[PDB]
């Protein structure tokens, strides 16, 4: 069984630079350049849904110490605490509290003085009102597919700036063309990198950002419980 | 799968490049090896060209002379060189003297042509006679024969005026080239022999040429690594 | 006809590492990822997909024994089975039941009981409220995605392995160049290998992803079929 | 110029055996499997399809003596009639007639009864209500890809097979690599043989499928003009 | 080996629709795939700023606007969203009109100030302002339209390629020579044609994407701007 | 600068059949059958968009000389001109037209006569009214792939059928071995037309079939522009 | 849902994976030509081994059969001659007779014994191409009735040639043998003093280096044509 060696699938990221003279510094500056359009759309995508789940556990936290009953006198305590919070906002978690905390109507029947809802709250609290710009967001779903193109404008260039190099024909002498096509398939080698690497990084974009969006809605779901069992 | 397959096709002009550059350097390899192989062949070709050439020079001259025995020996017949009933001697017809020496300077052109005796082994003047049983000083058919080749190869060396001498050819290995063989009747060309036209036939010069057989060496150096 | 062996297609697990020093310690290790993402993911599909199962069948077990006769008096004795399922789940089978109970009227023929809906089934036993997390669930739809693209992965490095052994160029040996030559073969092994796992694994998945949709539905059908029928 | 005949595009079916030994035993058995599924999926496709079909001819075949004038002579027998083969059948036809007679909105014009619907038939009589089984069957949609995928598995089933047998390397005789060759071209066969039908049903079932919506689809068009012609 | 990025740019000064050499091939391909570009990027730019001149509208006639000023221009805005939809039944106007004709008339104080019923969010957002961009089909396909072409490079290429590849018995090697050149000739279609085919549809995807981000940064813009003016 | 022939890439259609006797007849055939399909799809999609602009025009000349002044003495004019075009259709656009009137009432502004509408002009100028198989067609949507999968079963087909018959293993002499070898690369490019035609129409389909939809769509807008300019 | 994705571009990723599979055997078939090459050459080194150790078996068995009887033999030239001194094989002064003492003739019987036998012994002469009987003289001129060492050189290879033609019995007779064809396999010649072993001629032993019998076996050539 033949050895083989692996260690080419790490590049050398010391010597980057925008001006690339050969195929291996032009390897390593579109696996870099992937690199950092993953990480940037990674701190992206994860900066802006802490902001998510931390609108979520800020209204769970005003709600965890409650049991079934001990609503009515908090169904107002609540309120101002809310507004502590909600000024500045445009749509925030405050006055998503507002636009429903109103349209609670008031039972009365005798004494089982209660509060029930008129609709469902679908509409409510969803991802549309607090994860609006996560998971229907289209550039962060489109995101693995420029991280896969990158890798393969990264192949081809180094495919195509290898196969410029040959001084090739019928007239050209053997083993000068012998010597030409043994660079191009060494330096295929390097150029094929890119694309291993802009596959995978796609991949684990796509993976991390749809476990994201899965993630969120755990917690909206997970939020709905309470407001459901909470607020009938 | 877009790009997969635009990626893929481009591994596979990848490795078209390389299997056509692979097969470019084994075929040369092979005409290398082919080429080897015919070097091999070679001394039996000198030794076929060597006789060709002399047969043609003296069918030239109205000189007759005979590629026999899978193109290795040169015959002689008694119709071109005949020698005198019982002796060694050719006859003084100051014909057949003249007769001998173009087909020792044919020999000469021949071998030295191209340095076709760097192919040579060793090139045997044979003495052949008939089953009619002389005795001759003792010594019979087999001494008249064995005496007509050193008469015929004596001739050789001191009436044609070669610039290089048969006497100092040289073989592939260095040693002299010509050696000098008598078979009385026991290598006869006609069984039969029953009329003097058969028996004749029988009686002749042989000029046998052995070649030089390649070593371990020589077909190891064929595999061209 | 020359005889085949089908194990060549199986990888050897026994050596698994994340330094694989041969082409098939390599292979089997795209294998086994590949096998595990699968696995995984399979796990969590059905982990979601037996909790819809689940769900919709214990209404199924709660209206087996139940005709078009009985239901007058099966109103509160089907109620307590759905209450004590229904201890603070918010939004699953025990309380879509305590939906459903206020939507019932009765008929105005004044002797005997019989009992209709004010509007269609859909609207209360349907995907989006059954189901919701295992239709829509974008993960889960992306992972066939996933396999493919390390079976691809693991195709481009098996082939530039293949292209690395080469030994190209003028003046080279035959048993050198048949040496490369048995380098692009022994790539081309991992290629295809990690291909044939890559896109079966990812139709299997495909398939049984899909398959566990048409079950679901088939079963969320059945409760349409038989709430309405003892519901008009 | 060399002479090529189609029939060696069809397998041998005769010796199908679920452990295959030689090259053209697994391509019959790879193919066999490809038609199998294949055909399963024609029949379920066609399952779901007759069933839209018999829905649609019959409430067709109820309505063709019907003309402007005779709508309200006839309204009430419909409803009859409607419920004469509704007997259960949540969402059938007979359902969809349902619900679409209550909507029917009575106007005078004048002295002849004239019969309105506040809503567009289409609204009662279109895809989700008629044939929502086959329009959006997502496993039905995938059909095409599973078997375009089973051809690709055969060939790097059949690639790594017949390169599994190529033995290279210093030592190796004439006879052992002409015998590698031979496995080589055999897994070649497996192969392109497995493209061929894999694709070849894939697009086969997807033109099928497509035809039989399109179908299906012109039907339901002619149930909502007809409808719109006889309920303005 | 050296490499020069330069060698990636094609001659288009002899281009021609029967191109005769491997590179007036490749740089047809090139000169189709940058013109299809450019041309479906004027037509994202052109039904973009219809857009956004609708969202500019209601932010450049509206400079005047102070708190203070709640009813006095529920009026006034009335002939001027019918100034520009002279008679049109649709537009910008039409969203207006259905959220001005839905407002309830509310009474606290001596001052009159107005309050809503429905939140503006559902008339003036996304699936009624960019339809024509947002849902686009032409313009969805067009990454795949331009990745498409350049596979069709690859394919010309590799065909071309083995075209004149010559292999087998009686075969010399300036005959398999010359194979090799047409191979590398056919290659270079394929690779220069999949560089600039994909390059291209990256950056058509990402311009196209940030359009539209751009679009609901004004839509936004314009609803924050209505939310605590018209609680 | 070598020369290339891009007259080979069009085959010879001279004697097509649907017999093939050799690959290239094999090759020839496919490409013609992958034009033939791609021409058929072409004239439909042509023949079904030319109609919709034929016929919308018709109301486009009609409204054209309109005017806000004119509308309230020239409507029965366009509905005796719809009953001149329509002569008990329920299909055309004359009983599109017709269909309008009724959802026009008539308000009062001081002292004159204009009139309005109810529902609006994409009511019933639509692209399902209008254009239903021009737009929502799975089936012409699914060409392109057509077009892929056919040209690809061609050149699997020549590469099944040069290796079908090919006698190799260790009783067959090496000089055999490399005539059936080279046989079937010198016969690969013969088997890869296809692929090229097949790939080629099916991306000129997707590109002009997507360009029809937006035409008719932009005619569609047009229709209802000036239908709801006149008529508010 | 209008869309659906186009499902035969793995289709291809499928196709150029068997294409490139297609030009590695044809790569592959060129190495099966450069390894049959190598088999065929392989095949002529063996043959000729063969027929080379052969050839040395000959003549350790000719030197051990006739060692046993006081008959000393050498092989020289690297396993390929036997050369029969003058100390074995002496012949009279300028002429080829020998010397009538009965025992002299005995010996000459006894090597063209054991040459018979050793070639006869596992059918050895089938690797063989010639053997050589040669006659060899000193460099000292000498008349003999005009021929010389030409004369004497031959003359003297024909008397041991004739002596195992008549005195000995071997079924096969000598000058029946035949090589791998169907050719004789004997040569007898002589060679003069063209063909010295010794080359100063100083002393008297010196010379008689050069008065020899040589017995020179050729193998087959192994016919690289297979
Ligand atoms: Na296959
Ligand atoms: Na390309």
């Amino acid at each position: 069984e033949r050895q083989i060696e692996l260690s080419w699938l790490l590049p050398d990221f010391s010597h980057l630079s925008f001006h690339p003279q050969t195929g291996t510094a032009l390897s390593s500056l579109f696996v870099a350049i992937t690199l950092t359009v993953t990480l940037l759309f990674i701190a992206y995508l994860l900066y802006k849904s802490i902001d998510v789940v931390l609108k979520i556990n800020w209204l769970q936290k005003a709600l965890e110490p409650l049991e079934r009953k001990d609503v009515a006198q908090k169904k107002e305590v609540l309120y101002q605490l809310a507004k502590s919070k909600s000024k500045g906002k445009s749509k925030g978690i405050g006055f998503l509290w507002m636009e429903f905390d109103e349209t609670l109507v008031e039972v009365r029947k005798g004494d089982q003085i209660e509060i029930r809802n008129t609709l469902d709250a679908g509409h409510f609290f969803n991802t549309y009102t607090l994860a609006n710009s996560v998971t229907e967001n289209r550039l962060i779903a489109a995101v693995p597919g420029f991280l896969t193109a990158l890798g393969v404008i990264g192949t081809f260039m180094g495919l195509q700036l290898g196969l410029a190099d040959l001084k090739l024909g019928a007239g050209v002498d053997v083993t000068t063309m012998q010597d030409g096509v043994a660079g191009v398939v060494n330096g295929a080698k390097i150029a094929f990198l890119t694309s291993v690497w802009g596959v995978a990084l796609s991949v684990f974009f796509n993976f991390f950002e749809k476990l994201c969006e899965q993630f969120i809605r755990s917690k909206i779901r997970e939020l709905e419980d309470k407001v459901d069992f909470l607020f009938p | 799968w877009m790009s997969f397959s635009d990626l893929m096709s481009g591994l596979l002009v990848i490795f078209i490049l390389a299997a056509v550059a692979l097969i470019i350097e084994l075929t040369q390899k092979s005409e290398q090896i082919d080429a080897s192989i015919e070097e091999l062949k070679k001394a039996e070709e000198a030794r076929r060209n060597i006789l060709i050439d002399i047969k043609e020079e003296l069918a030239k001259q109205n000189i007759h002379v005979e590629i026999v025995e899978n193109d290795t020996v040169l015959r002689i017949p008694e119709s071109t060189l005949s020698f005198e009933s019982g002796k060694d001697t050719l006859p003084e017809n100051t014909t057949v003297k003249n007769e001998v020496r173009l087909i020792g300077i044919a020999l000469h052109k021949a071998i030295t042509t191209n340095e076709r005796w760097k192919y040579l082994d060793t090139v045997f003047v044979e003495g052949h006679t008939d089953s009619n049983g002389i005795w001759y000083r003792g010594k019979g058919n087999w001494g008249l024969s064995t005496d007509r080749a050193v008469s015929i190869w004596k001739l050789w060396q001191t009436e044609i005026n070669v610039a290089p001498k048969l006497s100092v050819l040289t073989n592939y290995n260095g040693q002299l080239l010509f050696s000098v063989s008598g078979y009385a009747d026991t290598r006869r060309v006609d069984l039969q022999e029953t009329t003097e036209e058969q028996r004749a036939r029988n009686r002749r010069i042989d000029i046998r040429f052995t070649v030089k057989k390649p070593k371990i060496e020589d077909y190891e150096k064929a595999k061209n690594v």
